[PDB]
Parts: structure tokens; C-alpha cells; sequence
């Protein structure tokens, strides 16, 4: 199929700078190109049309440029509100392909999360399941690795994760991962550790508890 | 005022079939072609086909041949995408969009119908608590688990306490059940002289649920 | 409005190519199929083929596939068709026509250019000559009276008459032309006008043959 | 690949008339069949499309049914202007088409001769012109007269398309004479047989 390749998962960019996001043709795809917005929750809006053309509607801050591979759409001054998901759109030939898409996020300086563990409720415990939660807390940028160890062996497959969308307030994000095992496998071993690796950390750190 | 008018959220067992419909009007419902696009994870946009009402063509993607039908009804201005041999993989958001133009792109879309397949009934959820360590800043939270449907709603003394709240994305166990984190930064002088309860309501089952957390 | 505004008639020799243009205004230009319908004179309509402003594709009539090529310029909004290796059987009207259809099975070509007028032949342009016809002076001093203008030796079709400028459209016949011997076209274009007029009114007619860019403003008096 | 037929390939009503003409395809096209009208010298206009739905802005005298293979377009009330060629077609296949013209009552030519100009004379063609003016029928004789001599072999004639208000005829003769063969002579006349005439009319001229 024809490949809409946006080689950026997201973008770094600030309020009222100008940013450029690329999406990249497999085959000559002429002018056939449309650029759609979406925010979580909605539907795709459509923005640009045939690789230049403003969709009625749209303000002059977004513009498109390209013809045959090579793709962008320019946002001038940008806005909150155009803190987004944007997908690039042949149509060309069947069938129709988007490309995967790039989030608009905001820049700012390198924080490093707070790192906090629980260990399993008592309340819990005497149900048959033990949940152990760390927590990441406001941290930029959002790429970080949670490591759970118990009894200094690491754990794989055994673990869920969840991050938070880009704070309006501090530009910084959340993670809790929660470590789950059972009632007997939990009470069959002592330290339980979760290690944090982030760009704002010389050294991954490490919040342990004892079991008791 | 055009408008692609999709049902809400829809639940549906493995193996089974949905029919989904999409009721266009305020544009003529046979001068432009329709299409349906999965969305799993607010994620990606991924082409089911195309349909055009008044020649009752249909185009496929491939990989949705066999699994997706769609059809049109002219006397109602209603498409239809029926999903059959319903897996996990087929849970999403599905949109219903409508031609911009004879040559192509997209102006009006439907708001997207939620298709949930899981094996799994209504089930409320069991908050524990998550409790303060052992001055600074102190974090604290509830653990809402083995819940079914979403959503649930987590507050914390009744709207009172919102500076600090972290209230994160469920995720989908293995047993077919949700389980959510929801988090608060305090002082650590306020433990002890503050109390903090964290409010959960899951309406699919109408449990109510508020949960004292105490060091 | 909705419209097509395409080029102007053309001679081109037997062997030679001819491009024809299509400008679109009042709509979209890149969100409808364009298409191309020919006419020889006398005869039918026959399709020749279309092509998608947007993706750029194209698809022809096998009658013509290998000696057409249809393009567009969407930064003017433009599209034009190219046919190759004329023979005397291709001369014909060229028209533009759009598909605001959105059906992937229908066609409803709507609007329609106006049409170009292709000639092939050997033989060179020639402007015309603009003669007046002037009224009989004897008429009827309670009746109407008949004057016009002589369009000839010109060469290849068409010609436009107007006259006052566009002033002057009752009873005006402007009629077809006629081959002569010589291979040179010729015409009339008339009107009658009431015969008190012809003392106080002057009638010019404003002849055009786009082909050769002659321009006669012809004043007709007794 | 389909063939298109279209039945009667010409027709004459009066003004008021409703007038049914059918066209046929090849092979079943369901609902697909459009009408196309083209007046002389004009581009076809569409006026029915998916075999029954009035195109927006086309008078609502213009309609259309037919589902298959056999279809009919009609004007419930033939207007003066609705003369044309009628053309169905499906996709890029065309029908023959249609040619309404419209009978009405006969109307006499209003004759007018007009001399060669002294402009044309400069260059050695003498054109003589004699204007039939409205008429119907269309049928007509011009007899040119040198010099009381039936003329032959030197005269082209132009005949105009029913006109769009008043369904009349136009005819326009010309006479192209040597300049030399011009000056040899000085009675010049067109004379005029068509039926709305009571006796044949002659219009002449002197030098
Ligand atoms: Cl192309
Ligand atoms: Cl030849
Ligand atoms: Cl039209
Ligand atoms: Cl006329
Ligand atoms: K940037
Ligand atoms: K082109
Ligand atoms: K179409
Ligand atoms: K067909
Ligand atoms: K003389």
C-alpha cells in the first residue's frame, strides 16, 4: 500500500514559536494530501486539503506545502489549542492509508520524577492478590523505564504502566506502574524495589520497602 | 448543518456480531461517498473501506476483507458497518466520515462509536488504599481494581483537594477487568491533621465507594 | 458562476499537436474530475477521456490512447488536453466538462466549456475583409429596414459578430458560413431596424476572428 | 461496449405540446441514463440525471424515467426555446440524438437586396446579398436577375436554426460577380418564392 510515513511519534515545541511536521510519501502521491487534527475524544478535523489548501475555517497560522513525496504542514504562532494529535492522508489509490501521526507537546526544562512505592493493602492482601504501585511524579521529559525487582531479581511480563497527558500547569507528566503478584508469591519474599532510569537522573534511583 | 450521527458506546461478546450505524443528514446522502475508520487506543487512523450510497459500491481494505460489511439505506440516510467473528483485537473507537469532495479527503466525520468485546459482565471495584511512607512532600492515592465497564470517576474530598491530583489511564488486565491508579502530593505536615479520601463512582454498576487513606 | 472558460480556436496541419485549456472558476478545481468531449462538426458527441485534479490520474477512451495526453495546473486552476498526430478526421469542438458527480459510478457533466474549435489543414489563417450593407434607401417611411455587415475571405472558422457593442441584440442573424471555392469562409450578420432610426441611429458592427486577431468596428450608413 | 439508440431521430410539435422521446441502451444500466440538451452552437447543458432528477436551475417541464434498459425524457409544455438536439448517455457513451423542431403557422420573408459596397469593388469581387427575414416554412426559392437574366451557378445560400422566440427562418443569398462582369450590366434583382407569399416578391436595384 502506499506507506504516509510521519517519522515523528511527537514534537517538542513552544507557544507562539513556529513548528513544521513532516509526513513522507512511499510513492508519488502528486497533491493528493490532506492533514487532519485531532484532540482525545474527538474526531479527526480536517485542516489542510490537497497538500496547501485551508479547509473553510482553518486560520492562516496553518499552512501545507509539498507535491509528489515530501509533505509538511507549518504552524505559525503556536497555540494551546494546537496542542495535538496531526495525521497526514493520501488519496491517491486505494487503499486510503493515514500516517501514524504527531502529538504537539510543549518544551520546557529537565525535571526529574519523584519516585514513591506501596506496597500492598492489608485489605487487599486478604482478598488473594497483592498490587504493588510506584509512581512517578512530574517529571520532563516523558520518556523514563520503571525496573521491578524483588529480592534484587529482576521482573519481566509481570508489570502494567500508565502516563498521564502533558500537564497544562507544570508541562510535566506522571507514570504509575503497578506490580502484580499473588497473595503467596508476595509473602514468599522480602524486599520488593522499583528502579527509575530518566534523562534528568545521572543515576537510576531506586524506592524499595521490606516486606513487614 | 451536516451532521453523521453514530450510536454510543456499544459492548459485545467475542465471536459475536454488531451492526453499527451512522445516520447522515443535511447533505445529500447520495452524492457522497462514506467511510468507516478504526481507532484503537486514540492512536492511530486505520481505513475499513468505502462506501457509496447511491451505487451501493463498497471498496475494502484488505485486511478488513471478511470481517467489516457495510451497506447503506437510502430511504433512512443510514450506513451500516457490520463487524463479524468478534475477537479483543477488534476493540475500538470507529468513526464514520464523509467525502469532502468527488476526488477525495474528509470534512464531516461522526464522533466515533466505542466497541468494547470482552468476555466479562458489569463488575464494581475494590479501592485500597495507597498510603503515605514513613519534612517535604508526601504522596498518597487509592487503587481502583477489577472494575468492568469503564469509566470510573475518582475525586478527592468531594472536589476539595484537586492541586497535586494525578488521576491516571485504567489499563486492561488479563482477566478482561480495569484497574486505575489515582495519586495526590501533600505536605507531610498535613498527615495526620488533614484527612484525605479519595471518591470513586462507577456508574456502569452504581457503586459509590469513598475510601479513607491513612498512614 | 460555475464555469469552464477555454481557449481559442485553432488551425493546426495535418501531423501537427494542439493543446486546448480549460480554466475553472467558482468551485474547487481540484475536488471534481475533468473531463473531455469532442464533437465533430455535424455529428455526435464522443468521449475522449478525464483526469483527476488532484491525484493527477488519468484514463482514456482506446480510440485515443496513445496520441492523448490530458494535464492540469492547479496553481491556476487549469486544465488542458493535448492531442497528437492530427488528421483531417480531428477536427472538431473540444469541450471541457466536469464531473459534479460524487458517485463512483455516475457521471453528471455539469458545466460544460464552451468549446474550442480545432481545424486541421494545410492551408494558412486569413483575417476578414468587413463590408457594409447598407440599407435600400427606398423602404418604407412607416416600416422597418434591414442592414448589416459582409464578413469575408477569412480563414479558418469562426468568426463573432456583435453589434453596438452588444447594444443591439433583437433581430439580429448572424448567419452560418459558407466554404467558397477558395478554401475562405464567408458570412452575413444583419438586423432590422425601424426606419426611422437610420437617420439618427448609427448600427457598427464589431466583427472578431480570434485566429488571426482581426478586429473590425464596421460603420454601416447610407 | 453499450450502445445507445434514441427514437425519433427528428420531430416537429406546436408550442404546448407534450413531447415524450425514449432512448435505449444496450444492455440494463439500471437508473444511470442522463439527458443533455444543445441548443445550435451552444455546449450540451445537463438537465436529467439518474434518469429522473431534475438538474437544479432546468425548468421543471424537463423530466425523465426508465429503469433497465428503456427510458423516456419529456417536455410536458414545448416552449419556443426548448428547440435542440437531445442527447441520452451513460457514462462515456452517447446516444444519436434527438431534433425537436417546432411547427407553426406560415410567415411570410421580409425581402431586402442590398448592392456591393464601393469598398468591395476596389478589390474586383462584386457580392450581392438578398435577406429572406424570418419566414416559415423553411422551404424557399431565390432566383437571382442579372440583367433580366435568370442566374445559375454564381449564387451560395446560408440558411439560419429555428429561432428561439418566434420558430421563424432566415435565408441569406449571395451572388459573387467579376467586378468586370458587374459593371456590364445595371439591373440587378432577388427574386422571391415561399409559400406566405401571394405572388413571388422581386426586389431590385439600379448601377
Ligand atoms: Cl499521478
Ligand atoms: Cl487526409
Ligand atoms: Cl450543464
Ligand atoms: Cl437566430
Ligand atoms: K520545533
Ligand atoms: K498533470
Ligand atoms: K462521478
Ligand atoms: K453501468
Ligand atoms: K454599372
Amino acid at each position: 500500500d502506499i506507506v504516509m510515513t510521519q517519522s515523528h511519534k511527537s514534537m517538542s515545541t513552544s507557544i507562539g514559536d513556529r513548528v513544521s511536521i513532516t509526513c513522507k510519501a512511499s510513492q508519488d502521491v502528486s497533491i493528493a494530501v490532506a492533514w487532519y487534527q485531532q484532540n482525545p475524544g474527538q474526531s479527526p478535523k480536517l485542516l489542510i486539503f490537497s497538500a496547501s489548501y485551508r479547509y473553510t475555517g482553518v486560520p492562516d497560522r496553518f499552512t501545507g506545502s509539498g507535491s509528489g513525496t515530501d509533505f509538511t504542514i507549518t504552524i505559525t504562532s503556536v497555540q494551546a489549542e494546537d496542542l495535538a494529535v496531526y495525521y497526514c492522508q493520501q488519496h491517491h489509490s486505494n487503499p486510503l492509508t493515514f500516517g501514524a501521526g504527531t502529538k504537539l507537546e510543549l518544551k520546557r526544562t529537565v525535571a526529574a520524577p519523584s519516585v514513591f512505592i506501596f506496597p500492598p493493602s492489608d485489605e487487599q492482601l486478604k482478598s488473594g492478590t497483592a498490587s504493588v504501585v510506584c509512581l512517578l511524579n512530574n517529571f520532563y521529559p516523558r520518556e523514563a523505564k520503571v525496573q521491578w525487582k524483588v529480592d534484587n531479581a529482576l521482573q519481566s511480563g509481570n508489570s502494567q504502566e500508565s502516563v498521564t497527558e502533558q500537564d497544562s500547569k507544570d508541562s510535566t507528566y506522571s507514570l504509575s506502574s503497578t506490580l502484580t503478584l499473588s497473595k503467596a508469591d508476595y509473602e514468599k519474599h522480602k524486599v520488593y524495589a522499583c528502579e527509575v532510569t530518566h534523562q534528568g537522573l545521572s543515576s537510576p534511583v531506586t524506592k524499595s520497602f521490606n516486606r513487614g | 448543518q451536516v451532521q453523521l450521527q453514530q450510536s454510543g458506546a456499544e459492548l459485545a461478546r467475542p465471536g459475536a456480531s454488531v451492526k453499527l450505524p451512522c445516520k447522515a443528514s443535511g447533505y445529500t446522502f447520495t452524492n457522497y461517498g462514506l467511510i468507516w475508520v478504526k481507532q484503537r487506543s486514540g492512536q492511530g487512523l486505520e481505513w475499513i473501506g468505502e462506501i457509496y450510497p447511491r451505487s451501493g459500491n463498497t471498496y475494502y481494505n484488505e485486511k478488513f476483507k471478511g470481517k467489516a460489511t457495510l451497506t447503506a439505506d437510502k430511504s433512512s440516510s443510514t450506513a451500516y458497518m457490520e463487524l463479524r467473528s468478534l475477537a479483543s483485537e477488534d476493540s475500538a473507537v470507529y468513526f464514520c466520515a464523509k467525502k469532502f469532495m468527488p476526488t477525495g479527503f474528509f470534512d464531516y466525520w461522526g464522533q466515533g462509536t466505542t466497541l468494547t468485546v470482552s468476555s466479562a459482565s458489569t463488575k464494581g471495584p475494590s479501592v485500597f488504599p495507597l498510603a503515605p511512607s514513613s519534612g517535604g512532600t508526601a504522596a498518597l492515592g487509592c487503587l481502583v481494581k477489577d472494575y468492568f465497564p469503564e469509566p470510573v470517576t475518582v475525586s478527592w474530598n468531594s472536589g476539595a483537594l484537586t492541586s497535586g491530583v494525578h488521576t491516571f489511564p485504567a489499563v486492561l488486565q488479563s482477566s478482561g477487568l480495569y484497574s486505575l491508579s489515582s495519586v495526590v502530593t501533600v505536605p507531610s505536615s498535613s498527615l495526620g491533621t488533614q484527612t484525605y479520601i479519595c471518591n470513586v463512582n462507577h456508574k456502569p454498576s452504581n457503586t459509590k465507594v469513598d475510601k479513607r487513606v491513612e498512614p
